[PDB]
């Protein structure tokens, strides 16, 4: 299912906004709008597939499946497991 | 810039394992670590699942203590949106939301664990269909389905257990009709038993619900909706009901054999809550009830002993009210006691797991959890001594 | 102590039980359940959505008559004596009720399944045997008492 | 080959038999 | 004081003692084996000056301290405050 998956990970908290993304960044859903989605959850993809190398770095069998960074302004959020990256916008606390 | 591989993609349906990491997970996510005597434990109502609903059922996952599954029959609310509602609900953290959810077409009357395996779920449902499901798949259907025949279950299945060990292990039902049913873990679609108890001139029981002495296979015990309590062996040198007790007056409910183990052996002590107020304490070697539950009148539906402490048990009223009744302190007053705000008509207690807490159903569908008194919940060996002497006060 | 008694005695009157048991009976009687008849009955509907009347079949079984049954077989251990034909009644309808049941089912997922198939028709063509051999089977069996 | 004989033919027969029996 | 904070630290799960690392990927403390974790520490920095970098581009006013690179083998928790950045292994259990 997908508009169920949205509403449930979204309604939890209130979330301000999350789109599903399947493919390798560059996602063409939308919540709030087109661009402050689009290039941040490019930007998101290709740091987190920098974050997967320095993981492997350490040894090559570690990979990522869960990111979490709660700054003083917002809490950012992805859990990729072979193309399955997660975005959140939310407050800090 | 792409426009139809995503959404193809979105399409297909390869999230089985993205949705299960991601729900096991972003609940986890909902903890808040920004840098910048009765009490209440959980209340737990859910608005999607549960509006308007009455429980049906509950219970604990031995396996995993703290996995707990309850049912539904069929809303009234809507019929045309699923019937048969089933929830698994978790104590990981804090969440409003249910852990899982699980679809039966038909009411869902009663649910449980598997011993065997620690993931599945096997539910009886209104039509007499025992319903399978698997946890760790993302499914809403159930896996499989016992055939609708005269040799399996026909009428409404309310209880459902099983027993034996994770080799020996065994699936045991009871339709109200009076048929026993055993099956197997590894195939649900024939009845490895099956056989309709009678009690004498060939007559059915109609069974309500049933119990097991703790840590024994075989030889059962059974109640009925007359009003009599029966103990019946499933195999033994001759299946079928083995003993009528005297019993009482009204349709007895809620069943249970005593289940702590300690210096002594009390594994033959049966709780019974009928529909008079009357939780009846006896024994399986006398016909005669031990000991008389009254401060009301009027339907507790059923009691449960806590695993832990051997002379401890629950019992809920449809008044509203659950009242933790202790023997060794006292035989006339409850020990404790506490009404779920509302005054709802309170169906199903369920003792959890090594005990320490207490989980309650309600008509309305918001069960609540929570736990009990540690001067309360512990026991000691004084305890059993001094049960010991309360059985033989008479 | 003898006001106590009185209003208690006049309680209990006012809660006596057995004619809501006689009224019962009575409408029992009246409405004259039963099962006897064909073993499934085929009737004509207009169902919404088509012009066509379509003949959708059915099972000449009534879900509510064990309803019934239950009733009796709970009246009979509350110490209310019915009727011998109800009982007999009953009696009947209970020890046939698994048959109708598994028949229901059985005709409801055969045109639940059935309807599925036609909604694709491109399969209906392989299908085609399968669904006349069951077509015999309710050929056979609809003669039936 | 296998025909399909549309359900609500061998519907409306076997409406005519049971009526005439 | 820092022998408070090191005996402090060390009480967590899997974590020896207190390791801070500076702006230039050398750890200033030294709790594990020097080539692993100055090269580790050197990607730390590496990965998180540009996940500042991310975060500034549209957050031009938020402060990174909190970080979750969790794998199924440990997980690495990296506060950086304005130059001491800590480090810790902690088991995911």
């Amino acid at each position: 299912e997908v508009e169920e998956t949205l509403k449930r990970l979204q309604s939890q908290k209130g979330v301000q906004g999350i789109i599903v993304v399947n493919t390798e960044g560059i996602p063409i859903k939308s919540t709030m709008d087109n661009p402050t989605t689009t290039q941040y959850a490019s930007l998101m993809h290709s740091f987190i597939l920098k974050a997967r190398s320095t993981v492997r770095d350490i040894d090559p069998q570690n990979d990522l499946t869960f990111l979490r960074i709660r700054s003083k302004k917002n809490e950012i959020m992805v859990a990729p497991d072979k193309d399955y990256f997660l975005i959140v916008i939310q407050n800090p606390t | 810039l792409t426009e139809e591989e995503k959404q193809q993609i979105l399409h297909s349906e390869e999230f089985l394992s993205f949705f299960d990491h991601s729900t096991r997970i972003v609940e986890r996510a909902l903890s808040e670590q920004i840098n910048i005597k009765l009490s209440l434990n959980r209340q737990f109502f859910d608005e999607r699942w549960s509006k308007h609903r009455v429980v049906s059922c509950l219970d604990w996952s031995s396996q995993y203590p703290e996995l707990l599954v309850a049912s539904y029959n069929n809303n009234e609310d809507a019929p045309h949106e699923p019937d048969g509602v089933a929830l698994v609900w978790n104590m990981k953290y804090k969440k409003t939301t249910p852990e899982y959810v699980f679809h039966c077409q038909s009411a869902v009357m009663s649910a449980t664990f598997a011993k065997f395996h620690p993931n599945l779920v096997v539910g009886g449902t209104y039509s007499g269909q025992i319903v399978l499901w698997d946890n760790r798949s993302n499914k809403r259907t159930p896996v499989q389905r016992t055939p609708l025949s005269a040799a399996a279950h026909t009428h409404p299945v309310y209880c459902v257990n099983v027993v034996g060990t994770q080799n020996a292990h065994n699936l045991i039902s009871i339709s109200t009709d009076g048929k026993i049913c055993s099956w197997s873990l590894d195939m649900l679609s024939h009845p490895q038993d099956s056989m309709e108890l009678v009690h004498k001139q060939s007559k059915a029981v109609a069974v309500t619900s049933m119990s097991f002495p703790v840590g024994d296979v075989n030889n059962f015990v059974v109640g009925s909706e007359e009003g009599s309590v029966y103990t019946a062996c499933r195999h033994g040198s001759k299946a079928g009901i083995s003993e009528m007790f005297e019993g009482h007056q009204g349709p007895i409910t809620g069943i249970h054999c005593h289940a702590a183990v300690g210096a002594v052996d009390f594994s033959h002590l049966f709780v019974t809550s009928s529909f008079d107020w009357t939780v009846k304490l006896w024994t399986t070697k006398n016909n005669k009830p031990l000991y008389s539950f009254e401060d009301n009148a009027d339907y507790v539906y059923d009691v449960m002993w806590s695993p832990t402490h051997p002379a401890l048990f629950a019992c809920v009223d449809g008044m509203g009210r659950l009242d933790l009744w202790n023997l060794n302190n006292d035989t006339e007053v409850p020990t404790a006691s506490i009404s779920v705000e509302g005054n709802p008509a309170l169906n199903r207690v369920r003792w959890t797991h090594s005990g320490r807490e207490i989980a309650v159903g309600d008509s309305e569908g918001q069960i609540v959890i929570y736990d009990v008194g540690e001067q309360i919940a512990v026991p000691r060996n004084d305890e059993w001594a001094r049960f010991g002497r309360t059985l033989a006060e008479i | 102590g003898q006001k106590l008694k009185q209003d208690g005695d006049s309680f209990r009157m006012k809660l006596n039980t057995q004619e809501i048991f006689d009224d019962w009976a009575r409408k029992v009687q009246q409405r004259n359940l039963g099962v006897s008849g064909r073993i499934f009955t085929i009737e004509s509907t207009r169902v919404r959505g088509r012009t066509g009347n379509v003949l959708k079949l059915k099972v000449n079984f009534l879900p509510e008559i064990i309803t019934l049954s239950k009733e009796v077989r709970n009246l009979k251990w509350l110490g209310f004596r019915v009727p011998l034909a109800i009982v007999n009644k009953a009696h009947q309808a209970n020890q046939l009720y698994p048959f109708a049941i598994s028949l229901i089912e059985s005709v409801r997922t055969y045109e639940r399944t059935c309807e599925k198939v036609e909604e694709r028709n491109t399969i209906s063509l392989l299908v085609a045997g399968l669904k006349k051999e069951v077509q015999a089977l309710i050929a056979e069996g609809i003669a039936l008492v | 080959e296998l025909a399909a004989e549309d359900e609500q033919v061998f519907l409306m027969k076997q409406q005519s038999l049971l009526a005439k029996q």
